[PDB]
């Protein structure tokens, strides 16, 4: 059969398929980008923007 | 002239009585008569938390706060001696009334700041 490598050349010749994994990337991106924003508010502590900015 | 039952559940219980623009006239004070306050009320609109200063101990201000404890914040129903005293000034003495309440606001960030908002021996 197919290598574990070209496991996703199924998707190739089959557009619906494709956009339905594409469509399952991006639910994963955008989750990812929810949950980190819940884990950085989670942990940001907001008492002060001078010292203890964002960025530390 | 309204009762119980026109004032439940519509918040003004919580609201102390107010006077009309009209009311911008003066009481006589007699220093040979005896004063009383029969109701002093206090309704609070706005209750401001002092910020923990960061560190840079420069003037820390007053922020707004967020009620939520509902209307339940109201001082009313205190009394007490008026003193007329020997340089014509009144001096207020509180003796007894509904003169606290615990109060709950909540800081940016959540922070949750009881306080037991008073005048008790006033
Ligand atoms: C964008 C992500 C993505 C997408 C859209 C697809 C989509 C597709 N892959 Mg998959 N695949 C992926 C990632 C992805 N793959 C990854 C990372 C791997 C390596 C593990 C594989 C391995 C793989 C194989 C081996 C095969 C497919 C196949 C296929 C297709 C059928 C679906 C399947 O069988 O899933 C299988 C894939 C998974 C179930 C993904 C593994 C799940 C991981 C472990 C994360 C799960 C999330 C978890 C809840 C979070 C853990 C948190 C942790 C801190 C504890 C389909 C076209 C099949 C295919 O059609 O081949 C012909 C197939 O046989 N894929
Ligand atoms: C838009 C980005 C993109 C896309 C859509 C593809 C699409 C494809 N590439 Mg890939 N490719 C890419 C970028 C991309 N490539 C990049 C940047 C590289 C260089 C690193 C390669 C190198 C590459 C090679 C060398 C090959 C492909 C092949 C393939 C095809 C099959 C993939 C497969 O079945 O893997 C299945 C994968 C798994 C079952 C598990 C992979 C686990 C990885 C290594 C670690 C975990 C990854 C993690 C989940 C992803 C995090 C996201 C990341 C962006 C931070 C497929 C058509 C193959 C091919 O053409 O087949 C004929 C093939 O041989 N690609
Ligand atoms: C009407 C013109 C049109 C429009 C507006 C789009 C729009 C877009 N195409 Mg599509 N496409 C079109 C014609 C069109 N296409 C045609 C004629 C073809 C040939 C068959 C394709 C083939 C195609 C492929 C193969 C792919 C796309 C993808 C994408 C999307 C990538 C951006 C994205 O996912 O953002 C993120 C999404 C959002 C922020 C949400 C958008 C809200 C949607 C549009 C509402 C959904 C309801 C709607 C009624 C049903 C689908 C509408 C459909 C016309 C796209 C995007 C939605 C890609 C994709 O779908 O990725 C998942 C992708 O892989 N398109
Ligand atoms: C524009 C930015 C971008 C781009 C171009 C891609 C591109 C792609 N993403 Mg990614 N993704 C992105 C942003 C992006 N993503 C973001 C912001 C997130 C949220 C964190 C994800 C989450 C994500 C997931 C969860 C998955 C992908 C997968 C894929 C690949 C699907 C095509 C494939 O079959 O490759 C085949 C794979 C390769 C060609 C290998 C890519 C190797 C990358 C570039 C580096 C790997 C690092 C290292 C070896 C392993 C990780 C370290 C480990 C300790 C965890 C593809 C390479 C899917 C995929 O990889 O399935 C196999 C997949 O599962 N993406
Ligand atoms: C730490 C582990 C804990 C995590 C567990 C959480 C998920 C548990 C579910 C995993 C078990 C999956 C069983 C496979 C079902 C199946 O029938 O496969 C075949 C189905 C179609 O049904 C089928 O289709 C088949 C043919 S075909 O695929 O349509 O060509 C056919 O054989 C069949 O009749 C038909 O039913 O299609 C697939 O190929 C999908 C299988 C891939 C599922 C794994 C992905 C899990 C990650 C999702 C995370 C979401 C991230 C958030 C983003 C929003
Ligand atoms: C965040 C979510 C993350 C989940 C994703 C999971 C990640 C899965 C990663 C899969 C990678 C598995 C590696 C495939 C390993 C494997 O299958 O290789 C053998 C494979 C041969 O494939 P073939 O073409 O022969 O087809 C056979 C098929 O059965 C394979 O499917 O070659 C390749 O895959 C190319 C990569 C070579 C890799 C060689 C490195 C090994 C040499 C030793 C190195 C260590 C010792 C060094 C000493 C100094
Ligand atoms: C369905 C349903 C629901 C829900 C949904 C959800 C619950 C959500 C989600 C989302 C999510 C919650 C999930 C996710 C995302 C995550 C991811 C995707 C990430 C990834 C990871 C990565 C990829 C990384 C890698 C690596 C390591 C790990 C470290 C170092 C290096 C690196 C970074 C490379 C609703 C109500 C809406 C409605 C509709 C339907
Ligand atoms: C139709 C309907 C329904 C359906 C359901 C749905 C649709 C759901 C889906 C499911 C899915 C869709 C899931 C989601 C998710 C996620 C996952 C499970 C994973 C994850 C994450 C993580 C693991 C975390 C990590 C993070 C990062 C990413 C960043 C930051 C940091 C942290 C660590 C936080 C039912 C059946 C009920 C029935 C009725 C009907």
């Amino acid at each position: 059969g197919l290598p574990w490598y070209r496991v996703h050349t199924v998707l190739i010749n089959d557009p619906g398929r494709l956009i339905a994994a594409h469509l399952m990337h991006t639910a994963l991106v955008a989750g990812w980008a929810g949950s980190m924003a819940l884990y950085e508010l989670a942990t940001f502590d907001p008492s002060d923007p001078v010292l203890n900015p964002m960025w530390r | 002239t309204l009762t119980y039952d026109d004032i439940v559940g519509t918040g003004l219980a919580n609201k102390c009585p107010t006077l009309d623009d009209t009311a911008r006239g003066a009481y006589p004070i007699d220093s040979s008569q005896t004063y009383r306050i029969a109701r002093l009320c206090l309704q609070p609109t706005t209750f401001l938390v002092k910020e923990e200063p960061k560190n840079k101990r420069q003037e820390a201000e007053f922020v707004p706060t967020k009620l939520v404890t509902r209307e339940t914040t109201s001082l009313d129903q205190i009394q007490g001696e008026l003193k007329v005293n020997s340089d014509g000034s009144l001096t207020f003495v509180e003796e007894d009334g509904i003169d606290f309440q615990p109060v709950t606001v909540q800081m940016a960030g959540g922070e949750r700041i009881p306080l037991l908002f008073t005048v008790k021996n006033l």
